[PDB]
């Protein structure tokens, strides 16, 4: 297939400004 | 999309999608690595709504273990073991060290956790 998203793929990032 | 709670075997089959996802997330966040979160059998740990996560490569394994220990609110005497793709790295290593050792054609990193090591 050929994806056509705009928003990033579903992944829970754990990186605060700290 | 929609949330789901199934083993890696689901994404183990669509090699084309697993690669596309790894490729997109690698370019979106190259300073981070995609990690699969899975609990092993015999464990005695609470469940949280975490299946697919993204962590920085520079994070030390000991620090990463601590964040998850505090996240599951385990007692200090409660045993806890982590296994990144069937291997046990030292707490002095970093997410980038194991990510390099685990470099695959899919670019995904698998992490398991348990109270006791029992296959």
């Amino acid at each position: 297939g050929a994806m056509g998203s705009a928003s990033s793929e579903d992944y829970i990032i754990i990186l605060p400004e700290s | 999309g929609s949330p789901e709670f199934k083993f890696q075997y689901k994404e183990d089959h669509p090699f084309e999608y697993r690669k596309k996802e790894g490729e997109k997330i690698r370019k979106k966040y190259p300073d981070r690595v995609p990690v699969i979160v899975e609990k092993a059998p015999k464990a005695r740990v609470p469940d949280l709504d975490k299946r697919k996560y993204l962590v920085p490569s520079d994070l030390t394994v000991g620090q990463f273990y601590f964040l998850i220990r505090k996240r599951i609110h385990l007692r200090p005497e409660d045993a806890l073991f982590f296994f990144v793709n069937n291997t046990i790295p030292p707490t002095s290593a970093t997410m980038g060290q194991l990510y390099e050792d685990n470099h695959e054609e899919d670019y995904f990193l698998y992490v398991a956790y348990s109270d006791e090591s029992v296959y």
